[PDB]
This record gives C-alpha cells, structure tokens and sequence, in this order.
C-alpha cells in the first residue's frame, strides 16, 4: 500500500550546518488528497517529539531552525543550523491512509573534532568471585569518532569471543561517546592468571593505550 | 500539565494477555483522540490503534487486528489497550499519544512509554557489584568508578547516583544480552582523584520487574 | 478529479416504503484511504441537516429509520419506513479529497392518493390598474399529483404566452402541491374585455373546472 | 444553544466587494473549524472555504481562489468571507457551518444562509396588491384570499399573515422572474367564507434588500 520512503537513512554533519531530510510517497496518489505530513524527533530513551505538522507548520515551542516543506509527493525537513542537542532519529509520517504510516527514520549524528578516550580498567570484586564468575571491565570515556578497538589479554593470551561491548548514544552536549568492554572468566581461570590488560586503539591516540592490573596487587 | 502516563507493561508469556493503561491529565480524552504507537527494540515507529472515546470508533493496524482492543473510560480519563494472544514480535515499547485542540493528524503529547516483553523466560533481579576507583587509576585528569548491574531479566533497569544528587559525568551503558539469556550493564562516573576515600558514592539500582532495589556503596578497595 | 455519483437523481415513494439511495466514487481510490462519507438532508428554504457521518454513524437526534452503509467505493443511504416529512433532497459528501465534494443530490417525493385541486380566480385590483397593468390570478389548491393544466380565456379568446406559473414544494404533512397561474394584461386590453376565465384539468377532476368573473361586475 | 448566524448578504454589482460574517454562539470557534458552503438557485451544494481559526490555516475551492478570503476573529467569535471581484456565477445562498467535538468531516451545525446576488440590476421593493374574490363569486364554504407581491429585485421576500397568527392553510409561492427582469410572487390563504367582511386579514410583506415593508389589508372590493 502507500508508504513513505525516507532518505538518507543516516548522516553526520557539523554544528552550524544545514541538513535536509526527505520523505517520498511510495506511489502515485490521486490529486487533491492531503497527506498532512508530520515530522517527529526522537532522542534516546524518550518518546518522539512533534516538530512540524500539516507539511509546514512549526509546532509551538520548537526552535525556528526546523522547517518543513512539500511539493507533490515529496516532503522535506530542514534544519538550518545544526546544534549538538539535535542528535536524534527523525521520522516523517503520512496520513493519506488510515492507518497512517511512518517513514523508516533518519539518524542524525553531530560531527565534531577528534577526542581520544580516557581509559580505565576495573578488576572483578571479591563479592562477585564468590559466585564462580569474574567480570573485568574496560571503560573508554568521552571520545570521538565512535569507532574504537579494544583488545584483551590475560598473561599475554589474546581473549577472543568472551567479551561484550556496549556504546553510549552520542552525548547531547559534547557530542562524544563512551564504551565499555566486559570480559567474562570463571573464578578458577581468573585466579590462575596475573596480568589483565585492555589495549585501546582509536583515531585520537597516536599509539594504542594499554591499562592493566596484576591480580592481588595494589 | 497536559500529560499522558502509560502503565501495565511488563513480561508476559507467549499467548498470554496484558492490559495497558494510558492515564490522561490536564485535558479530557472525551475531547479528543487517543492513539497507541509501538517501537520494537532498536526499530522504527509502528502505529497500533486509535480511538475516538466519545463514540467508540476504533481503528487498528493489520498486525494486531482480532488480538488487541483499544478502549476508553471517560469517567476515569483513561484509555486501554487489551492485548491477547501475545507473540514475540509484539515485544516493544508502547506509547500512548493524543491529538490536541482540533488539530488532526499531529501527535502533540505522548507518554513516556511502557516496555512489553513477550518471552518464556522468567523475571530475575540483578546482582550489583562495585567498579572501584583507585588513586592509581587516573586518566584525562580524573578518577572513575561505577556499578556492574549483572544478570537480570527483562529490561529495564534504572541507575541513579547519590539518590539523584550526582548526574555530571555519569554514563549508564545500554544493556547487553549475555549468552545466558540475561542482561547486564555498567553505570560509571568520572570524579576527582581528590574525592576518593572521602566522598560517598552510592549507586541506586531499581529493577521494577522483579521488585529489586539495591543501594551499593562504591569505594576504593583497601 | 474524484467525484461522487449519486443515483437515482429523483424518486417518488409511499409512506412506509423502504428507500435506498446510492453514492459512487468516480474512480479507483488507493486502498486504505478513507472517505468519511456523510449524508445530509435538505428541505426547502432550509440549511442541510446532518443525518449520517463516517459512513454509518447516526447523528444524534436523527430518527432511527435513517441508516448508512458502505462497501468499497459504493455508499448507501437507507430510509427504512418513509414518512411524509421525509420529502427533501439528499446529498452525500466525500472527504477523500480536500476540498471535499458533494453528490449532485437525490430528490425524494412522497407518492400519495389522487387529490383534486380546489380552484379560485382573483380579479386585478383597481390600485394596480392605475399603474397600467392588470394581473389576473388563478389558484389551484392542495392537489396531487403535481401535473396540472391551466388554460386562460378572455371573452373566449385562448391566452397563449402571457401567463406564468408557480408551484409550491410538496407539503411536508399532507404531501400535496398548490399552483398559481398569473395572466398579465395591459390596462387598455383588460378594459376592452368582459369575461375572464381559468379552466383547470387535473387527474383528480372527471372534467375540467372553470372559474370566472366579469370585469366591472363589482 | 449552539448556533451560527450569517449576515452581510445582499445585492452587489459585478466586480464589487462584499464581506459576509458568521457569528457563533454556544461554542468557541477557536475550538474548531469553520466552513462556507454555497448553493446557486435551484442547484446543489458547493463547498467554498474552510479555516482553523487557531492557526489561520485556510483552504479554498478552485472556483474562488485569489478572490475570496476566509478569516476569523476569535475575540468576536466570528468568521468572515471577504468576497472580491464578484461575478454573476457567485450568486447563491451562502451557509456557514462547523465541525463539533473532534468529529472531523461532519458539518453538524449550519447557519440559516444568506443570499448573495451579483447583478447590475438595482434593488427595487414590491408593490403589494390584494387578491380577493369578485363580489359575485360563490363558494361551498371555503374561500381564498391573498396578496400579489409584484415587481421586486433581488430575492428574497417574506410574507406572513396577521403578524404570524395565521399560519394554517398559507401558501407563499416561489417567486417567478418576469420578462421585465423583476420578480413577482403571490401568497394565499384559505379561510371560512363566512369570515369575509368580518374577520381582518392582513399580509405582512418584508423585502429587506430595499428596506421595503408593507402591511396590506385584503377584503373583497
């Protein structure tokens, strides 16, 4: 049936730039049928917020830097001067049909200057070790761009397949990311080895950074 | 003070039933239209249903017809989504929203959402372990510490620090699903190397689905 | 553009009959676009009244004999048991498009038993004659069916081309019509003749009824 | 108590301007949508314009774009149709209407309508002449009387009998246009023959476009 095609599906742009997102009906629609296209903004963990309704009307309290326009079967959202708080996924919505439908979304990322991560390693707690399991955590804090590589070694043995990573959404004020890497080992394996190391590679680092601890030292 | 608040979401077994509530304040649902919209984890928005409480007119997305019913009770200022014959694919955050004034086709106010998880797996609260600071672990000019909130199900958990007094420099990571089928996350915070062993840091963890609350003091190991 | 085709354009029916009226979109419309079809009733001299909205909802205070239905791009209004007060023109309205559009309308007349007219003739007033003109009026009162024939004679001269007729709308209680026929003459012409007669032929009369006056019999 | 009242209608020369008003009571136009619909004489309904007073959004029919402007004043709870560059074909009864509640696409309340006639012809009030039977006419007990309302322009005229106290058996005929380009109609009533020369019968004629009112006592000559 009728759908909206959104493009691009993602972009990055600098503070102060002009961004345009497009939404296109999937087929021909009889003339004079209104779609009353709306645009919403969604930040992490939050409900969508209304930006634009009926094609071009700015919703109350929305900054004037957002505008919408439409011609025929094509609608545009325009952010005239991109701000760090505008990191979000933007969705159009069409009301030709009942039910109405949403575009698939456009993820907007703020480009900023390179920032190297601060790196911390945390040993497992004595409390956890009682349970039979040890978690070793490596934190990369407040960096840009998002791409980073973490390598774990245990007494110089490269750990492969027993870690998981998590990355924060882009910060709405400083446009950075942070990342955790968690290595899981049995208590018995942990207690068999001494040197635990996380090595971080990232564009802001001229060489990889290694943080390590020796089990049973302080 | 226009507000919508969803409740009733949570873990349910496949084929099970759940009733969501959307409680309105600051306006009367009798004066408008109420919608439900859902969002599967990491996916886009999907419209589910709408109702015009005054006359009971409802419409539904094909994906829920015959299983879900939208309804409303104007005396309670509350709308409902009764969901029967639930499936894994119905796992999502469910948002209620309205139209305002006579401004059709514009969802102006939304609830915060309620997560519905459709799974045979059972609820389990987390264990909370310290990620201890050390004066010998400084980077970028600060120390760091945190809480590892391990082995829970379903989502979500919330973490605050010092009962909400400490917000600067906090990162609570998105949960990751382990090979065990349980979630885990860490919440961390950067702080001054001078504050250690003198400032109290407490992470406040609440896993509502299991009624699990923990306050964990995190300090330098001795 | 998209239009609604209403049929029949007119009908007559008896008190108690079921009547149905139909409204068809002019083209194919993409699936899932709703037209929220409404039906209105309009009596003479009055604004349209809402009967049915969103296809099938009965508007508050409207009698339950009115109902609407729809299937695809065909819509129907149904009056279950026609009453004399239902004489009106019915219109459908579509909201696929903006602007929305109306059906061209269906005129519903009430079929009732034959009723012959009562007939009256009126001479011109001396007040009018002063101005140079004489109007002679013939009234046919409370008759059914609407069709009737009035013939004017002036000293047995058939008058052709110098009269006009008006017919009332169907009465909302007794379902009859009334009709006037007005003959215009100069004052010079009126003053030259004596016998002024109106002859009325109607289904209800076994033979024609003639009403007359003689000028100056006053 | 919800109601809409149109005003401002009347005769206008082609090319001329008129502003119609739609005064609302029993609700606030700020809470809804206001529409204009028109109806040419003898013809069907035609949608003209709509507004959402709250934000001034308007839409128009193709037939009136660039010529008519719909507007509103929420402090007077009134909507307006400013009509410019008027044409003969804009002749119609103009109704305003609303949507209620949040019940879109259903015109639930309408005004009574106001007639706009676009013509180069000038306003003229009627002459009113009695319709009474000749002195020598006979009846079977029911007699007719009436008033001939002759030679007026534009429509409409209204007629009552005995200031509204006589309504049974009244027929006020649709006007006909004469070859002169003026309208004429008759209003008649049937009454007991016995009451002729006893009961008073007065037709009350009002032609608002010319500010012409007449009260004519009708009796046989």
């Amino acid at each position: 049936d009728i759908q909206m095609t959104q493009s691009p599906s993602s972009l990055s742009a600098s503070v102060g730039d002009r961004v345009t997102i497009t939404c296109r009906a999937s087929q021909d629609i009889p003339r004079r049928i209104s779609g009353y296209v709306a645009w919403y903004q969604q930040k992490p963990g939050k409900a969508p917020k209304l930006l634009i309704y009926w094609g071009s009307y700015l919703y109350s309290g929305v900054p004037s830097r957002f505008s919408g326009s439409g011609s025929g079967t094509d609608f545009t959202l325009t952010i005239s001067s991109l701000q760090p708080e505008d990191f979000a996924t933007y969705y159009c919505q069409q009301h030709y049909t009942t039910p109405p439908t949403f575009g698939q979304g456009t993820k907007v990322e703020i480009k900023r200057t390179v920032a190297a991560p601060s790196v911390f390693i945390f040993p497992p707690s004595d409390e956890q070790l009682k349970s039979g399991t040890a978690s070793v955590v490596c934190l990369l804090n407040n960096f840009y761009p998002r791409e980073a590589k973490v390598q774990w070694k245990v007494d110089n043995a490269l750990q492969s397949g027993n870690s998981q990573e998590s990355v924060t959404e882009q910060d709405s004020k400083d446009s950075t990311y942070s990342l955790s890497s968690t290595l899981t080992l049995s208590k018995a394996d942990y207690e068999k080895h001494k040197v635990y190391a996380c090595e971080v590679t990232h564009q802001g680092l001229s060489s990889p950074v290694t943080k390590s601890f020796n089990r049973g030292e302080c | 003070e226009v507000q919508l608040v969803e409740s009733g979401g949570g873990l349910v077994q496949p084929g099970g039933s759940l009733r969501l509530s959307c409680a309105a304040s600051g306006f009367n649902i009798k004066d408008t239209w109420i919608h439900w919209v859902r969002q599967a984890p990491g996916k886009g928005l999907e419209w589910v249903a709408r109702i015009y409480p005054t006359n009971g007119y409802t419409r539904y997305a094909d994906s829920v017809k015959g299983r879900f019913t939208i309804s409303a009770d104007t005396s309670k200022n509350t709308a409902y989504l009764q969901m029967n014959s639930l499936r894994a694919e119905d796992t999502a955050v469910y948002y209620c929203s309205r139209w305002g004034g006579f401004m059709f086709y514009a969802m102006d106010y939304w609830g915060q959402g309620t997560l519905v998880t459709v799974s045979s797996a059972s609820t389990k609260g987390p264990s909370v372990f310290p990620l201890a600071p050390s004066s010998k672990s400084t980077s970028g000019g600060t120390a760091a510490l945190g809480c590892l909130v391990k082995d829970y199900f379903p989502e979500p958990v919330t973490v605050s620090w010092n009962s909400g007094a400490l917000t600067s420099g906090v990162h609570t990571f998105p949960a990751v699903l382990q090979s065990s089928g349980l979630y885990s996350l860490s919440s961390v915070v950067t702080v001054p190397s001078s504050s250690l062993g003198t400032q109290t840091y407490i992470c406040n963890v609440n896993h509502k689905p299991s009624n699990t609350k923990v306050d964990k003091k995190v300090e330098p190991k001795s």
